[PDB]
RNA sequence: AUAUCA
């Protein structure tokens, strides 16, 4: 839930990226592999932070108070 | 990390490595024991408690 | 055995009572009170045995 | 307990429970190295263990301010039970057992209660009245069935749970003027809000209409626009002023109907507080299709 | 002097007269003078024998 | 500092009597000396809660505050022209150095065969700036003056630092000083140790004082709670 | 320093089981007693012995 | 009393 600010293993802000990622394959159609490596998300360990994130926080906003 | 043990990155702890959120829940009741006694929600006194 | 234990010794004439330690009581909160199953059982004891008295 | 070394007349002392020790706060002598958990120790008496399994269970809790202290056991049926001795044992008790069978009249008040749809703190209140009032010279021979139908009155007007004597002569039974006067040798030894709620909801009224029918009546009261109509027919009234006022209405008939209270009756009352409607709405009432203060019957 | 709260501290003092001081609360705590005979229960420390045992 | 010692009384008559004693038991005639002492007390319009950083539990406390004066201060005009002997007595900009003392209450302890004090202290040597009075620094560390008194006496220097005081006490207001050992003096014998041999062989040394004069005058242990400066 | 041996790395997934260890350590030295045995009171909860 | 832990 809600994007982790830096990778755990080296530490590479991934915070900015989110949005960024989520947009290169809606309005891109580009595959994940792409997009992560356009984002220069080049380590597996900053590539899985990304790939297998999820965003449970968009469920949460769906209840009222 | 022998006999079943690990080691962790304790670097990536502090990243948010396994974290977890924890909530206990603590309840009471203010019960009716008969005709007179009930117990009080209040913040007792040490000189008459 | 003659001192210790002589056969008519195994029936049973009188009672011994354990006392409150052997069988505990709790007094919570005036409308509550807990007895032990043993004082329970006694109470029994002694309620049948008052009442077969009155009969003979 | 207090410190023999200090002595200071509030004895301040504190239970280290973790620490199993009763110490004296300013000196710091142990006082006590005995303690005892009550949680757990009370897990012995009132637990879970229904089967009998818990070697930990070994006691039960008692009611001595209900039944005072009657210890006794029950012959039933075990694991390896022949269902001989199991009656004869119990066709042996029945010559050892009069007033420890007008008990049972307990659950007579246990059945009406379920019946009425009251509360446990309700029960327990009309078998302490009951058991302090039926073996009285005060009462001497009242309605004996009427005399256990005013102390669930008894047990009500404590527990805050509004039920007024017309609903208490549906269930049981009750002669009016007869658990009326055992209702006060006994009291010896309603509102307008009260029934708002139910008589509503059978009106099948929304919120609004509830409210504001609360409030008109409690005003009416306040104003003293009814001198001494029974509350029961001031809020029938108040209601039929609300509803009228809103849109989904509810007719004299209708609110009478539930209310248990005639339309004359409730004409009555609503043409006494219809002069001071204006007084009596809440003030952010929003009357609505087309009945406004102008408007309302004024019957 | 170090209490209960350091390390290598103490949790009560026990007199010959029988009476254990609390070194939590005793307001004494500080100005504790010892005597010969007096158990003063401290920490468990370095080096000290324990019995360890994995059941069953 | 650790100060282990014993009391006694004599009323004004038993004066001369137990001078003789001292002098021939010690050796030396009496020595004639006083000292004020100023008590302060944490500022009640202040107030702090009583715990450490650590948030340990602190015990609030008096500070002691004690010189000499001299003499000349303390003989007015019918006392003129009087030996300035032991006989005396029974006819009764920047600070000043001052002697700072905090004490404990005594060891606690049944049959304990004396007192034993612990007591902190500095000493005050001189000030500067605004405020350089010693009442202003007790106030800049958030102190208050309670109540002072003076107390005059002779006092004999024995073996193994043993020293014994025969005192009397006066509080000093301005509604008057009142004499707290009127009647009599009040008699104390101690020593200052700053190893529990040392300690067990101080004991001695006042166990012998106190069996010397067993017959003529009793030395006591006094009651620890009368020893006992913490405010309340 | 390069190691003589190659580690076998990547990605795998770990589960943080409910087993930690704060909420298992537990000690005691006097402490509450029953009321009946007088002996020490069960479980951590209870600062049993 | 069920669930669970090695
Ligand atoms: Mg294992
Ligand atoms: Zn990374
Ligand atoms: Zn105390």
């Amino acid at each position: 839930m809600i994007v982790p600010v830096r990778c755990f293993s080296c530490g590479k802000v991934v915070g900015d990226k989110w949005e960024s990622y989520l947009n290169l394959l809606q309005e891109d159609e580009l595959d994940e592999g792409t997009a992560l490596s356009r984002l220069g998300l080049k380590r597996y360990c900053c590539r899985r932070m990304i790939l297998t994130h999820v965003d449970l926080i968009e469920k949460f906003l769906r209840y009222n108070p | 990390n022998q006999e079943d043990s690990m080691i962790m990155n304790q670097s990536s702890i502090d990243r948010g490595l396994f974290r977890s959120l924890f909530f206990r829940s603590y309840m009471d009741q203010e019960k009716k024991y008969g005709m007179s006694i009930t117990e009080t929600f209040e913040k007792p006194q040490r000189t008459n408690t | 055995n003659e001192v210790f234990s002589r056969p008519e010794w195994m029936i049973l004439t009188c009672l011994p009572v354990p006392p409150p330690p052997v069988r505990p009581s709790i007094s919570f909160n005036e409308s509550q009170r807990g007895e032990d199953d043993l004082t329970f059982k006694l109470a029994d004891i002694l309620k049948a045995n008052i009442s077969l008295e009155t009969l003979e | 307990l207090t410190c023999p070394e200090c002595k200071v007349y509030p004895p301040k002392i504190v239970e280290r429970f973790s620490e199993g020790d009763v110490v004296c706060a300013l000196c710091g002598l142990v006082l006590s190295d005995k303690l005892v958990d009550t949680r757990s120790e009370w897990r012995t008496f009132s637990n879970d263990d229904h089967n009998g399994d818990d070697p930990s269970r070994v006691g039960e809790a008692s009611n001595p301010l209900l039944d005072g202290n009657n210890l006794s056991t029950r012959i039933g049926k075990g694991e390896t039970t022949d269902m001989r001795f199991t009656k004869e044992l119990n066709k042996a008790q029945g010559k050892n057992v009069k007033d420890n069978e007008v008990q049972a009249a307990f659950a007579k008040i246990t059945m009406l209660c379920d019946a009425a749809e009251l509360p446990k703190i309700v029960k327990d209140c009309a078998k302490e009245a009951y058991k302090l009032c039926h073996d009285e010279k005060t009462l001497k021979g009242k309605s004996m069935e009427s005399i256990m139908a005013a102390s669930i009155l008894i047990g009500c007007r404590r527990a805050e749970v509004a039920r007024t004597f017309k609903e208490i002569q549906s269930l049981i039974h009750v002669k009016t003027k007869e658990f009326g006067k055992t209702l006060n040798i006994m009291k010896n030894i309603a509102q307008n809000l009260t029934y708002i709620p139910r008589f509503c909801s059978h009106l099948g009224l929304p919120m609004q209409v509830t409210t504001s029918a609360e409030y008109t009546a409690k005003k009416c009261k306040e104003i003293k626009e009814i001198a001494g109509k029974s509350p029961i027919t001031i809020a029938v009234v108040s209601i039929y002023l609300n509803i009228l006022l809103f849109q989904i209405p509810i007719t004299a008939a209708k609110v009478g109907q539930t209310l248990q209270v005639t339309e004359g009756t409730i004409k009555s009352g609503y043409k006494i507080l219809y002069e001071h409607r204006d007084k009596l709405v809440d003030p952010q009432l929003i009357a609505n299709g087309v009945v406004s203060l102008d408007n309302l019957p004024g019957v | 002097r170090n209490g209960p709260n350091e390390h290598p501290g103490a949790k009560y003092v026990i007199r010959d007269s029988g009476d254990r001081i609390d070194l939590r609360y005793s307001k004494r705590a500080g100005d504790i003078q010892l005597q010969y005979g007096w158990k003063v229960e401290r920490h468990i420390m370095d080096n000290d024998p324990v019995l360890f045992n994995r059941q069953p | 500092v650790q100060q282990l010692s014993l009391f006694g009384s004599i009323g004004d008559d038993g004066y001369d009597l137990l001078i003789s004693t001292l002098t021939t038991i010690s050796g030396n005639p009496p020595l004639l000396y006083n000292s004020l002492c100023t008590v302060w007390k944490p500022n009640p319009s202040y107030d702090v809660e009583n715990v450490n950083s650590r948030n340990q539990l602190v015990e609030p406390n008096r500070i002691k505050l004690s010189k000499e004066v001299p003499f000349s201060y303390l003989i007015d005009e019918t006392m003129m022209d009087k030996p300035l002997n032991f006989r005396i007595l029974k006819s009764f900009e920047s600070c000043s150095p001052w002697s700072l003392q905090i004490s404990d209450i005594p060891a606690a302890g049944n049959n304990r065969s004396v007192s034993m004090q612990t007591i902190a202290e500095t000493i005050i040597l001189s000030s500067a700036g605004k405020n350089s009075s010693v009442s202003s620094l007790m106030n800049g560390l958030g102190y208050v003056f309670e109540f002072q008194y003076l107390t005059i006496g002779v006092k004999f220097f024995m073996k193994h630092g043993l020293i014994l005081e025969l005192q009397k006490i006066w509080q000093i207001e301005e509604a008057g000083n009142s004499q707290i050992t009127s009647g009599g003096f009040l008699l104390k014998a101690y020593i200052n140790v700053s190893d529990i041999d040392r300690i067990n062989y101080t004991e001695t040394a006042l166990m012998n004082l106190k069996k010397e004069l067993q017959g003529y005058i009793e030395l006591s242990v006094p009651d620890r709670q009368s020893m006992d400066s913490r405010v309340a | 320093k390069k190691l003589m041996a190659q580690i076998f790395f990547g990605p795998t997934y770990y589960q943080r089981l409910r087993h930690m260890v704060d909420d298992k350590i537990h000690a005691r030295a006097r402490g509450p007693m029953q009321v009946l045995t007088r002996q020490p009171v069960e479980g951590r909860s209870r600062d049993g012995g």
